[PDB]
RNA sequence: AUGCCUGGGCAGGGCGAAGCCAGAGGAAACUCUGGUGGAGGUCCGUAGCGGUCCUGACGUGCAAAUCGGUCGUCCGACCUG
RNA sequence: GGAGAAGGGUUCCAUGUGAACAGCAGUUGAACAUGGGUCAGUCGGUCCUGAGAGAUGGGCGAGCGCCGUUCCGAAGGGACGGGCGAUGGCCUCCGUUGCCCUCGGCCGAUCGAAAGGGAGUCGGGUUCAGAUCCCCGAAUCCGGAGUGGCGGAGAUGGGCGCCGCGAGGCGUCCAGUGCGGUAACGCGACCGAUCCCGGAGAAGCCGGCGGGAGCCCCGGGGAGAGUUCUCUUUUCUUUGUGAAGGGCAGGGCGCCCUGGAAUGGGUUCGCCCCGAGAGAGGGGCCCGUGCCUUGGAAAGCGUCGCGGUUCCGGCGGCGUCCGGUGAGCUCUCGCUGGCCCUUGAAAAUCCGGGGGAGAGGGUGUAAAUCUCGCGCCGGGCCGUACCCAUAUCCGCAGCAGGUCUCCAAGGUGAACAGCCUCUGGCAUGUUGGAACAAUGUAGGUAAGGGAAGUCGGCAAGCCGGAUCCGUAACUUCGGGAUAAGGAUUGGCUCUAAGGGCUGGGUCGGUCGCGGCCGGCGCCUAGCAGCCGACUUAGAACUGGUGCGGACCAGGGGAAUCCGACUGU
């Protein structure tokens, strides 16, 4: 069974000091190190506790080298806040309006009468 | 009482701490760790994320309550006094 | 939650009425305050759990936690895990307020300082037994070396 | 040396009483065994209730029986269901011939009714 | 390295002004023409040999189309 | 010696708490039986940490405090750079 | 055994010597004398900040200095747009600086980690000694790109009036900062500022399950091989593919659409979910470290044979294959839970989103490309050898002491326990020979008694694993408890039980054994075939009553005093 070490200096197991296993052409199991797991953003809503699709999950000096179409989605708040909390703010804000246009009215309404 | 008689929840500290301690601690013990029903979803979700914070797994709503329980007798008492010095003000 | 501090902290989200900016402040959570809640602070705020508003305004009998001990300290009174101060009577003459604090004493205070009405979130955290080292280890290793 | 041995061991050999020195659950954990014969039971009432062979809630109860162990093989629950499914068959035979002599009998009425209000 | 599937686009590939030697590996039915450039190299794989061959006579600048043995 | 920051580590087994499932009894309150569950500043025990006893060996020693057997602990008031 | 961190600093390699050292010796050495050796955009420092340290302002102090890091500060010398003035370069066009107008929060200069965060290099070959660094082959990150080096996106639409049989051409009005899908979202791009919001960076411990890989196992094919006095289709070694892209398995979704469910249903090892939309269908997104493909068989390895006195990094034939598995060990990913009067880090940096301040050419072109595919140039400075420990570090030394980590084969076995073996390492640890006296140190054995020895069962000894029965006093009802006390344990030959995958749509008609349609059987008590990991119980036979046969491996009971306990 063939043993393997370390191929940089870091010899304790940390978080960057992450390897796997791969075996090469030379038929002899080497280290290759890891890049860490990256997670794809989550909403700017604050209470869906999903992260975002149609985003790739990478780290975020990586996202410079992505390409626009790979860090958002084609939509109002794309890549930044989920579609169910878009759609809630997009009602919430019309109903808001249409309430305070009627308060509006009804005040109009008053001080007509007074 | 199918496995243990009179302790239940605190049968994990088996026989330390004395009865009365293990006695006393069993009532916060079940009422902490029990989930509550959530007044804005209805669902058994509310869970008590730390000391004084619950959080809804649902609503996904934090309410600030008490250490043990998510309402204590003395916020409501002073939730009705606060309502009813509100109403008084107001007229 | 706040290490080492028994009542929990909410972040309450203002819009600063000068600058196009949104503020953001740490108050001490009152029992009962939820996420998604609207709290109105000052003179004309109503008297609701979750509002801070002067002492002078709400009416005698008035359950208050975070009481400013002098105008604009913002909050050092009745402010520890569940604690609350009374508001007993006012004296609109010379701006005074009497004020029951959770020890007991009676003090006079000033009617412009604010206080948040309600109970401290987080009551009945002493009634239940350390019963361990390990737990009072552990709650003192996050405030001091005094244990 | 050891093919042989293990080869011994697989026809049943060298695992007496005498060469056991760990316990029954360490060397066979209950947990693992638990989790085999549910895995296998839920499959079968799975595939029962995809291949049309129970209802829906027959397969709920005794998917809720197995979840209680009263079944302690795959045959045991094979047989249950079969005498279930006796049962059930008997009963709606029964159900089926006599709700065929009440519509009978209410047909017959009905026509009576009919003959009366016609003759008036 | 990149893999082309058109005669065409290996074409285009190689009359390149930055492109260079490409060699032509006979692999047993697996034939294979590499042509190098500046940042990849791009692989042509052809499976008849009388289409490869006809291939072999398309360099139009006399390159180093020498073969792979 | 202690406080803080930033990292690393801790085989295999016993006891089987909350919670849940099924069966039986009851008029109810609920109670018994068989399972699932793996909590514990829980027990045996390796690595690690420490040093009870033989007042063993040595005692101008391997060593200005070491070695052998037997030892306490080993998921937390743990050990450590 | 193979590599590191701190520490040492030439101890690393080759040659020569045996003056001195290696408590004997030495042709030997880490000794001595000669010469050689550390090759980086990708491995780390360098950058950021954590606990913290420390200037300016200010205060104190006889004074060296101290207090303090936002506090008794006129604390940003920065930026877009506009105006004025000037030089420079085909003063066309651009850059530069000077002034004016304008805009502007930050939060303390600075230091602080070769284990925290931190973009981007892998495979083969190679030296006496260095090689993710040198050679070859494949990549990738950042910065620059004025004139912009190319293509491609903003892109070549409609209307009206004419000519022309027709395709088509001319004149004029225009729109044109993209497109598709109900939706989740997708397509190679797809203008954009001051400003604002958000995300990543950026997170505890423990348990369970599932996916993937490395290793181990078994049934075979090959190649090389030990035994063959008898048997053994024999046992032993090998039997592969990188980073970077494309595609597909395989996982996860708290993502969407149709629909509305009690006869409650779905579902896990456990949980859990549902009228705030469950089951059932159709879709969407993330990781895809795995499989195929470029790389890539050219190279590597295992064999057979040659060219060459010698140098020679050579030349060639073949193989590098087909399957199944497991609470199996390690690593990684993903769900799911339990615990906290513990809630488990900051900053550098990058990205997304709300807005349209502003730009564009006007009908063939342009401003822009958070640049879509290419093409060009550069990446500076420091460490890179070795030891990393019964001889390269610290203990006065080649000292049985101490010193932070990674890799972890087979058998027995619960096990990373002990014992034996494979890869790898070594000469038994500052010396050898000859006898086996007394004292000793470390192991054992002893007829009968069994603590009568001794201050004291000091020491030794007894029990010890597993399976099956049984288990008292007391109690805080949790425990005591493996209480106490009993039986079995080997070998060989059998029996029973605990599972997966596939298969009937058979008859007729029709088309090319395969496909479609119709009524049929609808196994709805399931049967037939094929595979596979271990167990549990029982039965007989048998060995000189021996069987947890080595190893591992609890002595119990009745009480008193003290301390609750765990811990120090
Ligand atoms: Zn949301
Ligand atoms: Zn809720």
């Amino acid at each position: 069974v063939q043993r393997l070490t370390y191929r940089r200096r870091l010899s304790y197991n940390t978080a960057s000091n992450k390897t796997r296993l791969s075996r090469t052409p030379g038929n002899r199991i080497v280290y290759l190190y890891t890049k860490k797991v990256g997670k794809a953003p989550k909403s700017a809503c604050g209470v869906c506790p999903g992260r975002l699709r149609g985003v790739r999950a990478v780290r975020p000096k990586v996202l410079m080298r992505l390409s626009k179409t790979k860090k958002h989605v084609s939509r109002a708040y794309g890549g930044s806040m989920c579609a169910k909390c878009v759609r809630d703010r997009i009602k919430r804000a019309f109903l808001i309006e249409e309430q305070k246009i009627v308060v509006k009215v009804l005040k109009a309404q008053a001080q007509s009468q007074k | 009482a199918k496995r243990t008689k009179k302790v239940g929840i605190v049968g994990k500290y088996g026989t330390r701490y004395g009865a009365s301690l293990r006695k006393m601690v069993k009532k916060i013990e079940i009422s902490q760790h029990a989930k509550y029903t959530c007044s804005f979803c209805g669902k058994t979700k509310m869970k008590r994320r730390a000391v004084g914070i619950w959080h809804c797994g649902s609503c996904m709503k934090t309410v600030a309550g008490g250490a043990w329980t998510y309402n204590t007798t003395s916020a409501v008492t002073v939730k009705s006094a606060i309502r009813r010095l509100k109403e008084l003000k107001d007229q | 939650h706040d290490p080492g501090r028994g009542a929990p902290l909410a972040k309450v989200v203002f819009r600063d009425p000068y600058r196009f900016k949104k503020r953001t402040e740490l108050f001490i959570a009152a029992e009962g305050i939820h996420t998604g809640q609207f709290v109105y602070c000052g003179k004309k705020a109503q008297l609701n759990i979750g509002n801070v508003l002067p002492v002078g305004t709400m009416p005698e009998g008035t359950i208050v936690c975070c009481l400013e001990e002098k105008p604009g300290d913002r909050g050092k009174l009745a402010r520890a895990s569940g604690n609350y101060a009374t508001v007993i009577s006012h004296n609109p003459e010379t701006k005074k307020t009497r004020v029951k604090l959770p020890s007991g004493s009676k003090k006079v205070i000033s009617s412009a300082n604010r206080a948040v009405v309600g109970v401290v979130a987080g009551g009945g955290r002493i009634d239940k037994p350390i019963l361990k080292a390990g737990r009072a280890y552990h709650k003192y290793k996050a405030k001091r070396n005094c244990w | 040396r050891c093919r042989k041995n293990t080869l011994a061991r697989r026809k049943g050999r060298h695992m007496g009483i005498g060469k056991r020195k760990g316990t029954a659950n360490a060397r066979m954990p209950e947990k693992v065994t638990w989790m085999r014969r549910m895995r296998i039971l839920r499959r079968l009432l799975r595939r029962y209730r995809e291949s049309k062979k129970i209802d829906r809630h027959m397969y709920h109860s005794l998917y809720l029986k197995v979840k209680g162990n009263v079944f302690k093989n795959k045959r045991i629950l094979m047989e249950h269901i079969h005498k279930l499914k006796a049962d059930k068959a008997r009963k709606k035979l029964l159900a089926d011939q006599a709700e065929a002599r009440r519509s009978k009998t209410k047909e017959a009425r009905k026509r009576r009714e009919e003959r009366l209000q016609a003759k008036k | 390295p990149r893999k082309i599937e058109e005669i065409k686009d290996f074409l285009l590939t190689a009359r390149r002004k930055d492109a260079k030697s490409v060699k032509i590996k006979k692999n047993k039915d697996n034939v294979k023409f590499k042509v190098r450039c500046s940042r990849y190299l791009y692989t042509l794989v052809i499976t008849d040999k009388e289409k490869a061959e006809k291939l072999k006579q398309s360099l139009p600048p006399g390159l180093a189309v020498k073969e792979l043995k």
